[PDB]
């Protein structure tokens, strides 16, 4: 799904947030976005 | 037939190479990489009638082919290592990568 | 018709191969009425008349969204709501959601929406993503395709290539009289045992006459009485 | 290399009941080639 | 055809590649990529499981995970969906990383049965990716033997999406003619060391 | 050591793939006889050559009859060897007949055939599985010690 | 049997223009390849008939096919003029490697004298290449009885 | 595996000599399969194709053609220094990106260069090979469904020599057959100089192989050496096969193997289980180019007789015969049976 | 027609080229700029390198989650293996001359999660906290080798201006 | 007889099989056993040695048929 974070090109993970807001951040990479 | 769809290719990057041969005539840190043939059985860059590149490397050895064959998607710097010790320092990015290959 | 097909009779096999089924009409002409059972009795698959999907974020909404064609509707020429689909999301207890969250959003545009051993927002939403263009919404929900054709008269059939039988006779457009078929072994639980044994004297006589040979009729009431 | 039994020669192509009691040996036989012969009767 | 590799179509038990290797010092092993439920694994007559293949590949040093999926589909074509199953078997485990890779495998290996007194467990992997796979062997890097899974892993994704692909294995080419003098060495060199042993 | 005579029911063969054994053995004066009083040795019916199309037999009988006259051997190979019209030029020179279709009278009863016949060399060979040793009859014999079957 | 031929030729080159007649059946591209063999057992049973009347009698493979003795009308056709196309298991024999059958045939070409199809009689002869392609079926006739 | 040796069959000559070339399979238990048992076209000149036993064994045991080389593994490692001479990339790197949109090499099944524009690489390589400086026993297949070329120096495959044609013109070169005939040209030297190589099945992908000097075409390479060298030497006995039928052709070879003839020339010495003879033998009328490289015409099985195809007395309904009292007693075929038997003294313990 | 001549001015020099498998070549037909080098590592008879770089910061950090399992801040590692091959020589092109060099090795360098694995090191040691109490050669070989030698922390600069002067004065 | 290229194409097929027979798999694969590979295989297993008496060996140097 184009899902790529960059500097590691890993994946990306649909977290669920604080207020349980949904944004995207993946494990084993120091990333966060909406 | 298919088999001639890649002479003009041979002819398409003769002329797309030495357009970048010509800009990085002011040294300014750029660096090609190209691979030469070992096994020998110096000398010149040069271009033939109409478009055709080739060198003489040898004392006879005539080599012909030059074909810029790759695509980068990557990023590459050379850096020059000197006896493990305070010896790092960086070069500079390569812009293209030319082979040389003979006739045969 | 030759050796394999002589074999899973005697045996009464229950995985019949190409288990054809006969279906006549009531109408003789097409008049856009001698498809219109086709579509009554295929397999209606969603992926067909859905155009374009995609999960849309607000910022705190996890619902996928499908769209369909009204002109495919209007294409082949089969008849349903809108509700109905709706219905039809929740009728499928391999997908494993709630019974009643679907919020229909205008004419053409239908999302459903999900929430909560943990991460399985993400998980859900992406296992339902390809698990929701692949079930049914209308039809028979046992055959996979039926086939109408043209017989020497100017009357036409329709074969359904299905296991299904006893919802075929429960349909329209169709008597519930003349209907054949095989496999053997289900008209035996659709019409009683007296047809199960006639469709075995029908089918035999007529799988050996198109390879020329021709022993007797009496042959096979013989053979259907001591199966039967 | 795994042993016979008793149950290991009842069941199978001609082992018990079909090379021995279904179908048998017989005396007073023969197996010889054939050739035709038009100048003598049917039967 | 030993040492290369062979294509499968089986309808309804999903679909098989085959790829059997045999090199001269005790080598008999044949290695299977299955596809059960939509899902590619990778079983190994030593390995007591299946395992997906996005572990071994990370195993072997290549973990970018954006490379697996523009080496095993490439670009602009209906691959990328037809693997886009495949990439979460490596997020439920979290392992993201070269280093948890082999263990993965090595924790779930019954073979050897402890020969050596002193095992490592964090070694006993880099033997794992050595007995695998004996058309090609290595040294430190892993590169070539992480590529020659991928493109077998290649093949059986292009099988799914059409199955006119897959190969027989009666083409001729699929057969490797044995004689009688390349034959009887082989049962030369066994009875030779049959020899000497009960010499010494 | 032993030698036999090949009476009836040894398995001859044709070297185009045509079983077959001996019916029966006339004597000379019922075969038949062309004008030189040549009597044919072997007899086989028409009667297999439209079913097992068997073409080559029919074009060997012309390529060898021609090479007899000529005292030539001539050459049958695949995909080529000697043809046809050149073949027929040969023993029409001798005097036959262009496409070795000759006619002979009959040996049991002296007038002329009806029909033609085809005549010429062909090359039959002995196969093994000959009767002498197949023929056996067991009246009342030994027994097996287990089930006392024969 | 030309004429057949240049029948197929404005029926194979319908490639690149893209034509489909859709047989009910759900073709899907075989309509240049289940039309060929209609057309090719046409000239495959006519020929067989132009012997019938054009044959002197007092003729053997004629007198003997007249009778029922052993033979047919078929028989004798590809013993003097046709053979016709060998069939292996209802496809009209299919291709060998790289969308073709032989190494002496030209790439993805859908020809018949080139797939299946022999022209020439027994009594001509047979080619190398369509030698091949007897060979074929000569096979199945003997594995189907197992 | 068992049975991977056998008795030799001295029924006849050649029947000696067709099972020094024949096939055993491996009976991978596929028998609800037809692929296996039946033919496939990948087979013209590789090895024979009428010679195929009937009944139990159907289609498990083939044959070698006449002209078959079987090929040797030499190396896989100098040629991977080769081809970096050519321009050719390194396996360690290429991007991702490069090795889908490029061709690439394979070696024995792997990928080692991601080469790009094939076509000057693989014709430069066959220049390379025909004049010799390469061994000859490689095979440069090269696909278009996936993006590669292939690389084959395993040995133990099949292949047969076929010579060269460049373009329009072959290199035939008639002086070069002529000089072949004086005696100092011998076969070897074809593939020396440059006017014969070696083809497997998998170069036959990539070859148009021409039939004919008459079929030549100005896109046509590697012009076939002999059209009838696709028999085998048991089934090469067969006079005029192409306007024969196919299916009468294996019930001859079949048959070709129980013909009675001669079989030695120390036949009246050796003393073997059980051996017939023919005692009056006579080479066929109708000869072969195949017979005459065997020498069967030396020493032949069966004899000519003068045959008259006709129905007679009834007594030949079916492909019965019927002969004359006197030609066999003037001898026609008396065909003649020896039978070993032996015993040994043998010594106890006391 | 025309005719540039070159020659080889290489010895005693071995130059290593990294791959950077993330960063392309352009970004929207810009060429973009290589990430600033805060430190270097190098391995000898293991030949690994591990360039340590900073990501930025607030922005897109999501800072309180990083320190929080793994501890390890604004640095992130990725490791190469120094492989040769034979050919592939270096050159700068002067105006009408060019000069060449031999490069000794190329390096692949793929991101090397590291404070993942300090922390799932120290995982399995915490789990051994609380109970506490109750011949290999060939490839396996060469990794006992690169786990245990002395690490060289290279002073990364950027120069080779006295590199381009010592190429030019050799014949 | 004025030669051709025509129709003499097949006089090189004996030419063939004169100097390289019809048994030469069987042949050529046994000879090329007899010469280079039984010197593979006591090359393989050379150095036959005992931990009993650690200074005794015996080494197989060459081989012959
Ligand atoms: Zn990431």
């Amino acid at each position: 799904m184009l899902s790529f974070c960059p500097s590691c090109n890993n994946m990306l993970l649909i977290t669920s947030g604080d207020s349980g807001v949904y944004t995207l951040a993946c494990r084993s990479c120091p990333y966060e976005f909406p | 037939k298919e088999a001639a769809a890649e002479l003009e290719l041979l002819n398409a990057d003769h002329q797309h190479i030495l357009r970048k041969l010509k800009k990085m005539n002011n040294k300014p840190e750029r660096f090609m990489v190209f691979q030469l043939p070992t096994r020998l059985p110096v000398g010149s860059i040069r271009v033939h009638k109409s478009g055709k590149l080739s060198v003489k490397i040898g004392n006879v050895v005539m080599d012909i082919g030059k074909g810029a064959e790759t695509t980068f998607l990557q990023d590459v710097i050379a850096l020059s290592i000197a006896d493990d010790a305070s010896s790092a320092e960086l070069l500079g990015r390569v812009d293209g990568k030319i082979v040389v290959t003979p006739q045969i | 018709l030759g050796v394999p097909r002589i074999k899973e009779i005697i045996n009464a096999s229950k995985v019949i191969s190409t288990p054809i089924i006969n279906a006549v009409l009531v109408n003789d002409n097409d008049e856009r009425a001698a498809r219109v059972v086709k579509g009554r009795v295929e397999k209606t698959l969603l992926s067909d008349v859905a155009f374009y999907v995609q999960d849309v974020y607000k910022d705190n909404l996890s619902f996928i969204q499908v769209r369909i064609d009204l002109g495919t509707i209007d294409k082949l020429q089969l008849e349903l709501t809108i509700e109905d689909i709706a219905v039809a999301i929740t009728r499928a207890s391999k997908l494993k959601i709630q019974a009643s969250d679907v919020n229909i959003i205008g004419k053409d545009r239908i999302a459903i929406n999900v929430f909560p051993s943990e991460n399985d927002v993400f998980y859900r939403m992406q296992q339902l993503r390809r698990a929701l263009p692949d079930v049914v919404v209308k039809g028979l929900p046992d055959i996979s395709r039926a086939v109408i054709n043209i017989r020497d008269d100017g009357k036409r059939e329709l074969l359904v290539e299905g296991y299904g039988l006893r919802d075929v006779m429960c349909t329209d457009g169709v008597i519930g009289s003349r209907t054949t078929t095989n496999h053997v072994l289900e008209v035996f639980s659709v019409l009683g045992i007296e047809a199960a044994r006639y469709s075995i004297i029908r089918e035999i006589n007529y799988t050996m006459s198109n390879h020329g040979m021709s022993v007797d009729p009496r042959h096979i009431q013989l053979l259907g009485d001591v199966m039967t | 290399k795994p042993i016979r039994g008793f149950c290991q020669r009842l069941k199978g192509k001609q082992g018990r009941f079909r090379g021995n009691l279904s179908g048998k040996r017989v005396d007073f036989s023969g197996r010889t080639v054939i050739s035709p012969d038009p100048n003598l009767s049917i039967d | 055809s030993k040492n290369r590799i062979i294509v499968e179509a089986d309808e309804k038990k999903g679909i098989v590649q085959a790829s059997v290797t045999s090199s001269t010092h005790e080598r008999k092993s044949k290695t299977y990529v299955i596809t059960k439920n939509g899902k590619i694994y990778l079983k190994h007559n030593s390995i007591a499981e299946e395992i997906p293949i996005a572990i071994v590949l990370k195993a072997c040093g290549i973990l970018s995970d954006l490379e697996i999926m523009q080496l095993v589909c490439g670009n602009d074509s209906s691959y990328q969906d037809i693997f886009a199953v495949n990439l979460e078997e490596s997020s439920k485990l979290d392992i993201y990383t070269q280093q948890q890779a082999l263990e993965y495998i090595g924790a779930k290996v019954k073979t050897m049965r402890r020969q050596k007194l002193t095992i490592l467990q964090e070694g006993i992997e880099a033997i794992a990716t050595t007995v695998i796979a004996h058309l090609t062997v290595e040294a430190l890097d892993f590169r070539e033997k992480a590529l020659y899974i991928a493109m077998m892993t290649r093949r059986v994704v292009m099988a799914m999406y059409n199955p006119k692909m897959i190969d027989d294995r009666d083409y001729v080419g699929n057969k490797r003619l044995e004689l009688a003098g390349q034959l009887i060495s082989l049962l030369f060199e066994d009875l030779f060391k049959k020899f000497n042993n009960d010499f010494k | 050591r032993q030698n036999r005579r090949p009476e009836l029911g040894d398995k001859f063969s044709s070297r185009h793939g045509q079983k077959g054994v001996c019916g029966i053995i006339v004597k000379q004066e019922d075969m038949p006889f062309n004008d030189q009083g040549i009597v044919p040795d072997i007899i086989m019916n028409p009667h297999g050559f439209p079913s097992r199309m068997t073409v080559g037999k029919m074009i060997e009988l012309i390529s060898g009859k021609a090479g007899v006259l000529n005292g030539t051997l001539e050459y049958g190979t695949c995909f080529g060897g000697s043809k046809l019209e050149d073949m027929s030029k040969i023993l029409v020179d001798q005097g036959f007949n262009y496409s070795g279709k000759d006619m002979l009278y009959s040996g049991i009863t002296g007038e002329c055939l009806q029909a033609y016949i085809f005549f010429g060399p062909i090359y039959y060979q002995k196969l093994k599985h000959m009767v002498l040793d197949k023929m056996h009859a067991r009246a009342r014999g030994p027994r097996a010690v287990l089930t006392r079957q024969p | 049997v030309e004429i057949a031929y240049h029948k197929c030729d404005e029926l194979i080159t319908l490639f690149n223009k893209g034509e489909l007649e859709t047989q009910p059946g759900c073709n899907e591209e075989q309509t240049l390849e289940a039309k060929i063999g209609g057309l090719l057992s046409k000239v495959r049973e006519e020929v067989g008939d132009v012997c019938i009347n054009e044959l002197d009698n007092w003729n053997a493979p004629l007198i003997m096919a007249t009778c029922g003795s052993k033979g047919s009308t078929l028989n004798v056709s590809q013993m003097v003029a046709v053979v016709g196309q060998q069939i292996i298991s209802g496809n009209r024999v299919p291709d060998g490697f790289q969308d073709r059958s032989l190494p002496h045939f030209p790439k993805n070409s859908k020809t018949p004298q080139s797939k299946g199809f022999v022209r020439n009689s027994f009594f001509s002869g047979l080619s190398p290449p369509e030698f091949l392609f007897h060979a074929i079926s000569g096979r199945e006739g003997l594995v189907d009885t197992a | 595996r068992a049975g991977v040796t056998h008795v030799l069959s001295r029924l006849s000559y050649i029947s000696a000599l067709g099972m020094m070339t024949r096939i055993s399979s491996q009976f991978e238990k596929s028998r609800k399969v037809s692929g296996p048992r039946a033919l496939q076209p990948s087979q013209f000149g590789m090895l024979c194709t009428a010679d195929t036993p009937e009944g139990e064994a159907c289609g498990l045991v083939k044959n070698l053609a006449l002209m078959t080389h079987i090929t040797t593994d030499d190396e896989e490692e100098p040629i991977k220094k080769l081809c970096y001479v050519l321009g050719v990339e390194d396996i360690t790197l290429i991007d991702s990106a490069s090795l889908h949109l490029n061709y690439g090499v394979y070696l024995n099944g792997t990928l080692i260069g991601s080469i790009r524009f094939p076509t000057k690489f693989v014709t430069q390589f066959r220049h390379l090979r025909r004049t010799g400086k390469v061994s000859e026993f490689i095979s440069i297949y090269s696909n278009s469904h996936q993006m590669a070329v292939h690389i084959a120096t395993d040995g133990g495959r099949i292949c047969r020599p076929l010579i060269i044609v460049s373009d329009g013109q072959s290199r035939v070169k008639d002086i070069h057959l002529r000089k072949l005939l004086d005696g100092e040209l011998d076969f070897d030297d074809f593939l020396k100089l440059g006017l014969v190589e070696y083809l497997d099945v998998n170069e036959e992908n990539d070859s148009y192989i021409a039939l004919y000097e008459k079929d030549i075409v100005p896109s046509m390479t590697h012009l076939e050496i002999e059209p009838f060298t696709i028999l085998g030497a048991v089934a090469g006995l067969i006079p005029y096969p192409h306007h024969n039928q196919s299916p009468r052709n294996t019930y001859q070879c079949a048959m070709g193997k129980q013909a009675i003839g001669a079989i030695a020339y120390n036949q009246f010495k050796r003393i073997d289980t059980l051996l017939y003879l023919m005692t009056y033998p006579q080479q066929p009328m109708v000869k072969t180019k195949t017979i005459e490289l065997i020498d069967y015409d030396k020493l032949p099985a069966g004899q000519n007789a003068t045959v008259a195809v006709m129905s007679y007395s009834g007594y030949d309904i079916e492909d019965a015969l019927v002969l004359n009292k006197s030609s066999i007693d003037r001898g026609f075929g008396r065909c003649e049976t020896r039978r070993k038997t032996t015993t040994v003294l043998k010594r106890y313990a006391n | 027609i025309e005719e540039f001549p070159l020659k080889i001015s290489g010895e005693e020099e071995s130059l290593h080229v990294f791959q950077y498998a993330n960063r392309p070549r352009l970004v929207g037909r810009k060429p973009a700029e290589h990430p600033f080098i805060s430190a270097a590592r190098y391995k000898p008879k293991s030949h690994l390198w591990e360039i340590d770089i900073p990501l930025d910061e607030q922005a897109f950090y999501n800072k309180d989650k990083a320190e929080s399992e793994w501890n390890g801040v604004n640095v992130q590692t990725l490791k190469g293996v120094g492989v040769e091959n034979n050919g592939q020589y270096a050159a700068f092109v002067k105006d009408m001359q060019v000069y060449l060099v031999p490069i000794e090795r190329v390096a692949q360098l793929k991101p090397f999660f590291k404070y993942i694995d300090d922390a799932n090191v120290t995982r399995k040691q915490e789990d051994a906290r609380r109970p506490p109490n109750p011949r290999l050669t060939g490839s396996l070989l060469a990794h006992k080798v690169a786990d245990e030698e002395a690490n060289i922390e290279l002073t990364w600069a950027e120069g080779t201006f006295e590199q381009f002067k010592d190429t030019i004065v050799k014949e | 007889d004025e030669i051709n290229t025509a129709q003499d194409k097949w006089h090189l097929l004996p030419a063939f099989l004169k100097v390289k027979g019809l048994v030469k798999q069987h042949l050529d694969s046994f000879n090329y056993f007899v010469d280079t590979d039984l010197k593979k295989i006591i090359k393989a297993n050379q150095l036959i040695l005992s931990d009993v008496d650690p200074e005794f060996y015996l080494k197989y140097v060459d081989i012959r048929v």
